[PDB]
């Protein structure tokens, strides 16, 4: 019954917790509460260690008690909130944060937590506002500072940028050395000039969050298979992803499970997310040898069991530290070999992951120390895209001459050839080769549809569709779930691009741009007069900020053109209108790289040091275009400028990309799978020979 | 509406 006894047991548990003996801390907290059940701080403390353990159901119950006992316990409201947030109850979590702020207007954490809800919802200015409040209230607040730094990054606010970066690095350095969880997220760590064994350590440290959550299951190590006898000579590969559905990762690899050779491999796909109804999910389900819905098995222990009992040899992590991940599954270690692949552009830092599937251009051996996993090399690029399958209507194009330009008025369509054969005066410019409709009555009808902004027209019985209206014609085609069944017109005038200008595009989200990158681009734009830069409102609130820094750098408003974010198919297609694409060196376009290359638009890149900044170079190396890879900023500007000023060289490079995108291995999902299969077999031969993982650099 | 890789 004694509050002073209970108080002691609390202090003793706080001690066992500092030494990370969480096991024992709980036992003590629980005794403290058996002695004195009305003890507010013991309830709160027990709750926050249950939250660390992922026992959210029970952690919540103890937070509620803490509040009942001490109603002004602002701190407990805030943590309850975090628990509800992790339990997917964002509504009630938000109510907790607001309620804390009412009780203690001066309490920084609740402000920060509130800002976190806003950030997640995509409303970034309200996120900034709340983070700023928190920092006014508590100027030394690493979590809020870094989160704010990221929001600012997202909207391209570069106020006191250089000083801001030095502080982030400083904050991380301090947290790593004090053995705290860093405030920068591993999935963001490539955006900041971090000291790089740092990036690895930030990842490592997020890996640990899993260990704590799986220990409470007390699961013995699993017994992995040591031959292929049970699995009938077939190597069992499990792909684990929360992204079998409408997601970039599916837009890259949806064709792969079906392309595996069924004589040597048995393919299991473990979905971490429910069926979103899209064709992407349909395909994977239909083509994988086995499809397993783990969103129905929410307990990590039971799910890992299932993986093991299915008999997997290689388990593939397609998530890393992206939303939806359940790395606890990998931490449980149900398969003898476990590899990172494709979905996450960095190291996991975790011991439970064995290999990272990458390539020699992305991760040269010089920089093996960036990754905790052993490197496993694909022979060309580890990147792949499903564009050949998704958007075959962009394999060939045709243009309208309105005065011979390949990117001013563009037609694509499965039945394009047939339509052109019904026309009288088609000229065939050689390169395949590109048909050119002359300015006749037909050409005018097409242009009129585009100018008047109409949905579609008919010409000689063929359906001609307006490129801006595809979601109205066939919504599944707009998303990339179907191949369009009409001929589609795409024009510069549609997006307010000048008919007779050099267009430099970048279709990435704006967070990938930094003040140096924008400087580089300004340099290129001044040196190539009449040229424009083509960017997306991604997000829209970022636009005025860029316009601002642009004019600061002496570029009138009209030299940068912003378009809205398009549906997947329109987005890929309208790349055809660009002349060159300028790739962000901070963090490369990834899926976006593939998207711009599929349109046959050359892309200038400058491979940095981090994985994420080397992918574009890797894609280009594979395509066979070494002349678009710069060694430094001066070279980047030069390549770009040459492309803009020397029209003969441009046509040459553009033609080379247009050709190579079929003929190189870059978009060839069959060849890719086969290379991936060879890599898997290497990893296995090695393991079955009794060896621990080492580099597979061929 | 237009899905992206998120942290
Ligand atoms: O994987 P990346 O880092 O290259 O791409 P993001 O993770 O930033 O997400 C981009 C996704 O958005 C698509 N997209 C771009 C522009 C647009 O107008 N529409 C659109 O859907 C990209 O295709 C990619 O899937």
């Amino acid at each position: 019954s004694c509050p002073t006894h209970a108080d002691s047991l609390n202090n003793l548990a706080n001690i066992k917790r500092e030494q990370g003996n969480i096991e024992e801390a709980v036992r003590l907290y629980r005794k403290a509460l058996e002695v004195f059940p009305e003890f507010a701080a013991a309830h709160s403390n027990l709750a926050s260690v249950l939250q660390q353990q992922g026992k959210l159901q029970e952690a919540l119950m103890h937070y509620k008690e803490a509040i009942r006992i001490s109603p002004t316990f602002a701190d407990a409201y805030s943590n309850m909130g975090n628990t509800l947030k992790e339990m997917q109850d964002v509504q009630g979590a938000l109510q907790c944060y607001t309620r804390a702020i009412q009780i203690n207007p001066a309490f920084a954490d609740a402000h920060s937590n509130l800002a976190s809800i806003h950030k997640d919802s995509g409303n970034i200015p309200e996120a900034i506002a709340s983070y700023r409040t928190a920092l006014k209230l508590k100027p030394d607040f690493p979590d809020a500072y870094c989160n704010l730094a990221h929001c600012l990054q997202i909207v391209c606010d570069w106020t006191d940028y250089d000083e801001r970066m030095k502080k982030l690095v400083s904050i991380v350095a301090d947290q790593l050395e004090k053995n705290r969880l860093p405030s920068v997220h591993p999935h963001h760590s490539m955006l900041y000039p971090l000291s790089h064994g740092f990036r690895k350590a930030i990842a490592e440290r997020h890996g640990n969050l899993c260990l704590d959550k799986i220990n409470v299951l007390h699961k013995p190590p699993y017994e992995h298979p040591k031959d292929l006898k049970l699995s009938d000579g077939r190597l069992r590969v499990g792909y684990v992803s929360s992204d079998f559905g409408n997601h970039p990762t599916s837009h890259l690899m949806q064709s792969i499970p079906g392309m595996h050779n069924p004589d040597k491999f048995e393919v299991f796909c473990y979905a971490l997310s429910p069926d979103d109804g899209t064709n992407f999910r349909v395909k994977v389900m239909a083509e994988a040898n086995h499809f397993i819905d783990l969103s129905q098995i929410p307990c990590n222990g039971k799910a890992a069991d299932r993986i093991h009992q299915d008999g997997i040899h290689i388990l593939v992590n397609m998530n890393g530290y992206t939303k939806g991940a359940r790395n606890e599954l990998f931490a449980l270690r149900p398969a003898p070999i476990q590899a990172m692949w494709l979905g996450y552009p960095g190291t996991s830092g975790a011991l439970f992951m064995d290999y990272i599937i990458t390539d020699q251009e992305t991760s040269p051996a010089e920089v093996a120390e960036q990754y905790s996993e052993k490197l496993a090399y694909m022979p060309h690029t580890f990147f792949i895209g499903d564009h050949a399958n998704m958007f075959p209507h962009l394999k060939k194009k045709a243009v309208i001459d309105f005065k011979i330009y390949d990117n001013r008025i563009v037609l694509n369509g499965i039945d394009l050839k047939a339509f052109l054969d019904s026309l009288p005066d088609v000229k065939i410019v050689k390169m395949l080769n590109m048909p050119v409709i002359p300015m006749n009555t037909i050409a005018e009808a097409v242009i009129e549809m585009i100018n008047r902004g109409q949905i579609q027209i008919t010409i000689n019985g063929f359906s001609i569709s307006n490129g801006l209206a595809t979601t109205q014609i066939n919504n599944k085609a707009a998303t990339g779930e179907e191949v369009p069944r009409t001929i589609i017109v795409t024009t510069r005038s549609q997006y307010g691009l000048p008919e007779d200008a050099i267009v430099y595009c970048n279709f990435n989200q704006l967070y990938k741009i930094d003040p140096s990158t924008l400087q580089m681009w300004a340099n290129i734009l001044k040196r190539v007069p009449n040229s424009v830069l083509w960017l997306l409102r991604f997000p829209a609130v970022g636009e005025p900020n860029i316009q601002q820094y642009a004019q600061n750098m002496g570029l009138p408003q009209n030299r940068i053109i912003f378009s809205p974010v398009a549906p997947k198919e329109e987005h890929v297609r309208r790349g055809q209108l660009a002349d060159v694409c300028l790739d962000t060196p901070l963090c490369n376009g990834h899926t976006t790289g593939m998207d711009v290359l599929w349109a046959g638009t050359p892309m200038v890149t400058m491979p940095g040091e981090t994985l994420a900044s080397r992918v574009a170079a890797s894609q280009l190396t594979c395509l066979g275009c070494l002349e678009l890879i710069a060694k430094n900023r001066q070279e980047y500007e030069d390549i770009a400028v040459k492309l803009g000023t020397d029209l003969e060289y441009l046509k040459k490079v553009r033609g080379k990309v247009w050709k190579q995108r079929i003929s190189s291995p870059l978009f060839n999902t069959k060849q890719y799978t086969m290379e991936l299969e060879r890599l898997y077999l290497q990893m296995w031969e090695h393991y079955a020979a009794g060896n621990k993982p080492d580099h597979m650099i061929k | 509406v237009t899905p992206v890789s998120t942290a």
